[PDB]
RNA sequence: CAUCCGGGUGUUGUCUCCAUAGAAACAGGUAAAGCUGUCCGUUACUGUGGGCUUGCCAUAUUUUUUGGAACUUUUC
């Protein structure tokens, strides 16, 4: 009975994440937890100049999802 | 148990009402950057999946500059939301 | 949870509290709480102008609690 | 869950905090609150450095995690 | 959880810490908690300014702690 | 000894005037008599006043914003 | 001090009953052995079938994960 469960389906796609801190993060998602803690693969995060990180992982403001992803199919259990 | 009861009667019902009506919404954020879009799905924490979003936010360089950007799909964590305005087209 | 703190040794003794907003208070320790809410009697502000009052300080606020005399 | 978090154990990590400071060192112990314990730590406030030793961070304070190097033998 | 037990094990030794306040405190630790409360003695504070002071007894709230700094032998401890 | 919620229970019966301080705002304070409260420390003040000493004139407060509750 | 009736352990050569892959193939040495090198059986990445060493088991209202944040300005 949570919208979090939908994010566990999301795995594999790339997203630019914004945080409360005010950073921006392009990278592929590997896994998503019930407590929102996401782990990313092949990341390019910017705080300062942008710096690439391999394995990046409360602070999440919003995910800007890719345009190809069908919402109707994922919103079902 | 009691969560089912409040979705029909309470404050959150007007999103369920609006989002089912295929409605657009104006949302005031905690970032000082308002969000104007149409909603897909919501939750008890106000975790909302938005579609076709457009922001409105001032700036300085200096004088006030407004800037807009279109986003296709957007999962918003309800902590960032401070005020929701559920405005109908009709 | 709710570890009732070790303030038994401060009961009925003078104190020098500090609180949020850099404001501080002297008083006789009457009673304490789970959340560290405090009861002080003979409460005197420390602005340096010291005003007598006669007080329940909130737990959240508290930064610390001292002893004037050993 | 926490299956991914055990995989990080005993790797040199780069941890950004809410203050902006960034701690670095191996990971010995981990929590459900994301309390991290770190060995032989070094902050980089920014052209700066400091030596601390064993550091136990809270969950509130932590922002992001990132592996610097592979697990040491 | 282990991140709390390590703390309880450094009771007696001298500890350094950082609060949301911005200041760091250093002293012998007497009691801790699962909340992350603390009880210390002979504390030597040092704020953002550099201002040193002395505090005889102190209690804390964990919520207010950012992070601790613990003695070196506490890395061979059992997990 | 005196626990904290039993202390606030006395302020209801006596109808004593009590000034309330806010969390992150020293510039502002409040006043009023206490009718009722709850487990989460929300308060229903009566004849409440906003206090330069600019006294501006029944409300309810959230328990997250309080710091001090003081008699008279 | 001996003698005698006994025991277990290792190792070697046999005997009886029983087992099915095979890569049990090659070359090095000790007091010993895949001890070593090569080597081969499944196989290192999938889906069906078994077991667990696992999720630790589900908290938006004060000590961590549903925010006191947001914003501005001056100094070097």
């Amino acid at each position: 009975m949570k919208l979090v469960n939908f994010l566990k389906k999301l795995r594999n796609e790339q997203v630019t994440i914004e945080l409360k801190n005010g950073t921006t993060v392009w990278g592929t998602l590997q896994s998503v937890s019930p407590q929102m803690n996401a782990i990313l693969t092949d990341v390019k995060l910017t705080l300062q100049q942008p710096t690439a990180s391999d394995n990046i992982a409360n602070t999440i403001r919003q995910i800007i999802l890719p345009d190809s992803l069908n919402l109707d199919s994922l919103l079902v259990d | 148990e009691l969560e089912e009861f409040e979705f029909k009667h309470g404050p959150m019902s007007l999103i369920n009402d609006a989002m089912v009506t295929r409605t657009p919404v104006i949302i005031s954020l905690r970032n000082n950057h308002k969000i104007i879009a149409r909603v897909k799905a919501f939750d008890r924490h106000c975790n909302m999946v938005l579609e076709n979003v457009k922001e409105l936010w001032t700036e300085k360089k200096k004088n006030v500059i407004n800037r807009e950007r279109f986003i296709s799909k957007l999962f918003l964590r309800g902590d960032s939301v401070i005020v929701v305005l559920k405005t109908p087209v009709e | 949870m709710v570890s009732t703190p070790e303030l038994k040794k401060y009961m009925d003794k003078k104190i020098l509290l500090n609180i949020n907003g850099s404001r501080k208070v002297a008083g006789i320790l009457r009673g304490y709480d789970i959340f560290l809410n405090v009861v002080l009697d003979d409460a005197m502000e420390i602005n340096a102008n010291n005003h007598q009052l006669g007080t329940v300080i909130r737990g959240n606020s508290i930064i610390s609690l001292e002893a004037l005399d050993a | 869950h926490s299956s991914r978090l055990a995989n990080l154990i005993d790797y040199k990590l780069r941890v950004l905090t809410q203050d902006g400071r960034v701690y670095i060192g191996q990971l010995m112990a981990f929590d459900k609150h994301m309390n991290l314990v770190l060995n032989e730590c070094i902050e980089e406030r920014v052209v700066e450095k400091r030596v601390l030793g064993l550091t136990i961070l809270r969950g509130e304070q932590i922002l992001s995690t990132v592996v610097e190097d592979k697990p040491l033998l | 959880g282990i991140p709390v037990k390590l703390l309880n094990e450094a009771q007696g030794h001298i500890v350094s810490l950082e609060l949301t306040t911005g200041a760091t405190y250093r002293g012998k630790l007497v009691e801790s908690e699962d909340s992350m409360n603390v009880q210390l003695r002979d504390v030597i504070a040092t704020e953002p300014q550099g201002a040193v002071t002395h505090m005889d007894q102190i209690f804390v709230r964990g919520s207010q702690i950012k992070f601790i700094v613990v003695p070196d032998l506490l890395k061979n401890a059992p997990l | 000894m005196v626990p904290p919620i039993n202390c606030i229970f006395n302020f209801l019966q006596q109808q004593t005037p009590v000034t309330i301080w806010l969390f992150e705002q020293i510039g502002i304070r409040i006043k009023g008599k206490i009718v009722g409260f709850d487990e989460f420390m929300n308060v229903v003040i009566d004849e409440a006043v906003e206090i330069k000493e600019d006294v501006e004139k029944k409300i309810l407060l959230k328990g997250d914003n309080i710091t001090l509750i003081t008699s008279a």
